[PDB]
RNA sequence: ACCGUGAGGGAAAGGUGAAAAGAACCCCGGGAGGGGAGUGAAAUAGAGCCUGAAACCGUGGGCUUACAAGCAGUCACGGCCCCGCAAGGGGUUGUGGCGUGCCUAUUGAAGCAUGAGCCGGCGACUCACGGUCGUGGGCGAGCUUAAGCCGUUGAGGCGGAG
RNA sequence: CAGGUGGAGCCUGGGAGUGAGGGCGCGAGCGAUAACGUCCGCGUCCGAGCGCGGGAACAACCGAGACCGCCAGCUAAGGCC
RNA sequence: GGGGGAUGACCCCAGGCGGUAGGGGAGCGUUCCCGAUGCCGAUGAAGGCCGACCCGCGAGGGCGGCUGGAGGUAAGGGAAG
């Protein structure tokens, strides 16, 4: 018997053609171009979730700074008086709290001033 | 939980002397300001930032040689349409331009870096446009 | 309620008369009629005979009123090539496509309260 | 394949990919590469595999019950009408798939026509055969030489 | 001379802004001072062209 | 009437009638948890610690999920290296009832 | 057919419908074509006729774009449009972060090194007989038949030369 | 002789691929106490880790061996106008 | 790998899990055969076009809608253009 190719290879084709919505020219029309177009945004993504964790902290960081330089201080000092004092809750995702909560941060701030001197 | 991103602002304004500033020490605020990354909303990719006016630039001082040894170049598109234009020389035709050279080499690049530096405006001399609040900063 | 006219197989280039497509595309019939007179392309011809074929239908078959019809939509799809063979220096021979359109004139009565 | 062994253009300078014939398969409508070509899948089990292999799948219909022997019918004369008969009467309505087992032509060619029967002289009995239909069912004869073909 | 020829297949992007120019213009037209009909103006009409001088008959 | 609180790892503020995402964790549902872990309470003055102590917050398990499929894949250009995996992160839902001093 | 002086080379090209019932007649038109009408279960089965993919061309709609710059994606937020009681999702892209095509060949390629215009379909580790290991079973001081003979709804048996 | 249970070691067999290597450190020869030079030695990395961080960018320098997920934490190198 | 003594597909606990040449292992899918004088099918086969839905790590499999108009062919096994 004889097996043709038949009706697989067009499948795994539009497979491939449907993940590649959107793209632009022929990346989107043409299978090869889509799925190299794909081989790249399979590990883009993958990298860019590791990273995403990094950006996030980076903005919360900026947030504490720049909330707690309006008090005084560093960020640098802040944790530091944070760390002494226990206060190892975190954060930085909470950062809200300097936002929304100032009074809390502000708390947060003078539980962190004074700590080991 | 979603970090919390600011709905549309009030654009504060801010006010500065600079006269007997350095410069690169005077830019390095600016450029903060102007970012706003000492609100504790700060945004990225927004720009919520400050508007800065800056007065007394012809004023702006700045410590060593400087003054004679550094160089501002422009390259025109032509050959040997490199220009070289001391700091003294500057200052003396358009002052300022080197507070607003300063601060734009600052700012980042890109679509947005360059909305920033339209939102810092300098003056030579004392007074400027009088429209805004304008809070005096030190 | 709308009438429509399709020419077929007819001889010539889509680019070409899609052109004068595009010219009477929207237009009140009275002025459509007008353009492709005074329009100066070939496929100015062709694209009246459709036209008034479609205006023709609307009145006869649809019961449209010619007074109140305007081009409602109008296009060329292209249809198959004719193939020839151009001989060439150095005995090359390539081979020049003698293209074909499909043109469409729809028309819907203007609201004309 | 057909055509013929000519080099279809010289090689280099065409500008052109690189060939011989077109019978080449790298082209549509040339030879086929490790295709099939007429063999042979008979090969020999070892016979005691098959004497126990045939053993053991009537053994298996035994073990189930489903293991008739029948002396003589009296279904015969071979009508399908008259064996029909004589199935009822002995238990099978073709309710399971029979697999009848005599040297009597006569009643063979009445069953033959059953959907639900398949037929066999004795000396072919196979295990196949056995195993495809739910009954075993044979008369004396077939039962010796069944035992007379084992051992 | 050598053979320029295209490097890149030109993108349908890139062709179809060629052709941003190529839209033709809708002849100017105007109401014939006599008959019913429109003309393009300066030119005797296809109906009756003028007064003055003898135009080309249609009457 | 904030709380700040740790589950799987992680930190969320939670506040009464709240429905909260949260890493998978050994429940039936319908179960009550109190996470006897509480970092803050939205009251200010009380706040420190590690862990204020005799504080909890009482949600229960609605049920637990996988989460829409994420497909991680990686390519290695010019080794023919390509690998695909979907992967669902299970998680459980909560709904956040009482904030208890 | 075609190509070759000749020997010789040598293709493409199948499918309406159950039935032609193969669209009278009217309309636009020089015809071609189409609109009605009619046939049909169906006419985007209408003869350039089963299905009718993809590249390709086009019309309409939504989001978007004229101070930004780039392997075209990706992660995040925001806007506008759609679906949904809701929460939620689909679309699109403004700004921000990150980002050196695929394959091949190489010590080393985004590479200014090879191949590829794009899409469809064709395309490359086989089979015979020996061998050598492993493995699943049969029988074990034994194991096993070849040709051939008999016999068969696709029935198996015998045959001991070797 | 002892510790060392390790994707350790030894024996028999089946299947390979490789036999163009490269940089860097150290030790020599050749070279000019030239070469991104050449040839050996012992080590390492690239090769196959052109995956991650640092070094502006950069196979092989510093950091570090990427099973998957997280809008959590601590660090390495290198950094904190 | 160790336990749990269900003899696994099942639950604990501890580890390992970058990779080219290459070795080993398990799966998916296409054509054909037995299963089939069967079963699914015009209340619609195969094929086509959508899908934000279900199952699978994945290759894939489902299911729903549209098109299509006469075929398709489980479980379990066999063979390959
Ligand atoms: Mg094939
Ligand atoms: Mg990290
Ligand atoms: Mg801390
Ligand atoms: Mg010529
Ligand atoms: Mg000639
Ligand atoms: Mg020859
Ligand atoms: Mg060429
Ligand atoms: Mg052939
Ligand atoms: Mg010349
Ligand atoms: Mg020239
Ligand atoms: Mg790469
Ligand atoms: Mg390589
Ligand atoms: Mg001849
Ligand atoms: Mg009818
Ligand atoms: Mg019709
Ligand atoms: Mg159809
Ligand atoms: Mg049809
Ligand atoms: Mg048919
Ligand atoms: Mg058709
Ligand atoms: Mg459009
Ligand atoms: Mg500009
Ligand atoms: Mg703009
Ligand atoms: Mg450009
Ligand atoms: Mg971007
Ligand atoms: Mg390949
Ligand atoms: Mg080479
Ligand atoms: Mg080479
Ligand atoms: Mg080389
Ligand atoms: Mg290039
Ligand atoms: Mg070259
Ligand atoms: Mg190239
Ligand atoms: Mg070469
Ligand atoms: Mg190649
Ligand atoms: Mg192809
Ligand atoms: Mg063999
Ligand atoms: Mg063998
Ligand atoms: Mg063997
Ligand atoms: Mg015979
Ligand atoms: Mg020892
Ligand atoms: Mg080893
Ligand atoms: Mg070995
Ligand atoms: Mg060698
Ligand atoms: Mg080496
Ligand atoms: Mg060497
Ligand atoms: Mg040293
Ligand atoms: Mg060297
Ligand atoms: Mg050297
Ligand atoms: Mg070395
Ligand atoms: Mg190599
Ligand atoms: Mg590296
Ligand atoms: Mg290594
Ligand atoms: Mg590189
Ligand atoms: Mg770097
Ligand atoms: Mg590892
Ligand atoms: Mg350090
Ligand atoms: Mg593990
Ligand atoms: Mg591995
Ligand atoms: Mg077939
Ligand atoms: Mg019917
Ligand atoms: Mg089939
Ligand atoms: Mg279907
Ligand atoms: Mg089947
Ligand atoms: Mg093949």
């Amino acid at each position: 018997p004889r097996a043709k190719t038949g009706v697989v290879r067009r499948r795994k084709h539009k497979k491939i053609l449907k993940l590649a919505k959107g793209y632009w020219g022929l990346r989107s029309k043409s299978f090869r171009k889509a799925r190299e177009t794909l081989f790249a945004a399979g590990n883009y993504a993958y990298a860019h979730r590791k990273r995403r964790k990094r950006d996030f902290r980076r903005l919360w960081i900026v947030r504490i700074n720049a909330a707690c330089r309006q008090h005084g201080l560093n960020y640098s000092t802040f944790i530091h008086g944070l760390k002494k004092a226990g206060i190892e809750v975190d954060r930085k995702n909470l950062a809200d709290l300097a936002v929304r909560e100032p009074q809390v941060f502000a708390e947060l701030v003078e539980r962190a001033k004074a700590a080991q001197g | 939980m979603k970090t919390y991103v600011p709905k549309q602002v009030e654009p504060r304004w801010v006010l500065i002397d600079a006269e007997g500033k350095t410069l690169g020490r005077l830019a390095t605020k600016i450029a903060t300001l102007l970012r706003g990354k000492h609100r504790p909303d700060w945004t990225p990719n927004v720009a919520m930032g400050d508007f800065v006016v800056v007065v007394n630039a012809d004023k702006i001082r700045v410590t060593g040689k400087k003054l004679e040894q550094k160089i501002y170049t422009r390259y025109s598109g032509y050959p040997g349409g490199l220009k070289k234009i001391p700091l003294e020389k500057m200052l003396a035709t358009h002052p300022e331009r080197v507070l607003e050279h300063a601060v734009k080499g600052m700012l980042p690049k890109g679509p947005l870096g360059r909305r920033l530096f339209k939102r810092l405006k300098v003056y030579a001399g004392p007074d400027h446009p009088h429209q805004a609040q304008r809070p005096e900063k030190l | 309620m709308e009438a429509k006219a399709i020419a077929r197989y007819v001889r010539i280039s889509p680019r070409k008369v899609r052109l004068v497509v595009d010219l009477i595309r929207g237009k009140s019939l009275e002025e459509a009629r007008n353009i492709l007179r005074y329009t100066n392309k070939r496929g100015a011809y062709f694209v009246a005979k459709v036209l008034e074929s479609a205006a023709a239908n609307a009145v006869n078959n649809h019961d449209m009123l010619e007074d109140r019809l305007y081009v409602k939509a109008a296009y060329v799809d292209e249809g198959p090539a004719l193939k020839r063979v151009l001989p060439r220096a150095r005995g090359r021979a390539d081979i020049i496509k003698k293209r074909t359109s499909h043109i469409t004139v729809i028309l819907g009565e203007k609201h004309g309260k | 394949v057909a055509y013929s062994g000519r080099k279809i253009w010289p090689q280099k300078h065409t500008g052109r990919a690189r060939h011989g014939d077109i019978g080449a398969p790298i082209f549509v409508g040339g030879g086929v590469v490790f295709g099939p070509k007429p063999r042979d899948y008979s090969y020999t089990l070892p016979k005691k595999v098959r004497k126990k292999g045939l053993a053991m799948a009537v053994a298996d219909r035994a073990r189930e019950g489903k293991l008739l022997l029948v002396e003589a019918f009296a279904g015969v004369n071979g009508k399908t009408k008259e064996f029909l008969a004589w199935a009822k009467e002995a238990g099978l309505d073709g309710s399971e798939s029979v697999l009848l087992v005599t040297g009597n032509e006569l009643v063979r060619r009445a069953a033959r026509n059953l959907p639900w029967v398949v037929t066999l002289a004795p000396e072919g009995l196979n295990v196949y055969d056995i195993v495809r239909t739910e009954r075993l069912v044979m008369d004396l004869d077939a039962w010796e030489v069944f035992q007379n073909r084992i051992g | 001379a050598k053979h320029p020829v295209p490097k890149k297949k030109t993108s349908k992007a890139r062709r179809d802004a060629r052709r941003s120019h190529h839209a033709l213009t809708p002849p100017t037209l105007v109401p014939c001072p006599e008959c019913k009909a429109m003309k393009p103006p300066h030119t005797v009409c296809p109906e009756c062209g003028y007064y003055a001088g003898r135009k080309v008959l249609e009457v | 009437m904030f709380a700040i609180v740790k589950t799987g790892g992680k930190q969320y503020r939670v506040e009464p009638g709240l429905k909260l995402r949260v890493e998978k964790l050994d429940a039936e549902p319908g179960a009550t948890v109190e996470l006897p872990v509480l970092l803050l309470g939205g009251e200010k003055t009380v706040v420190g610690t590690p862990v204020v102590e005799g504080a909890s917050v009482v949600a229960e398990v609605l049920g637990h999920g996988r989460g829409k499929k994420i497909l991680v894949s990686k390519f290695k250009a010019k080794v023919q290296y390509r690998r695909k995996k979907g992967h669902r992160q299970p998680y459980t839902e909560l709904l956040i009832k009482e904030i208890r001093g």
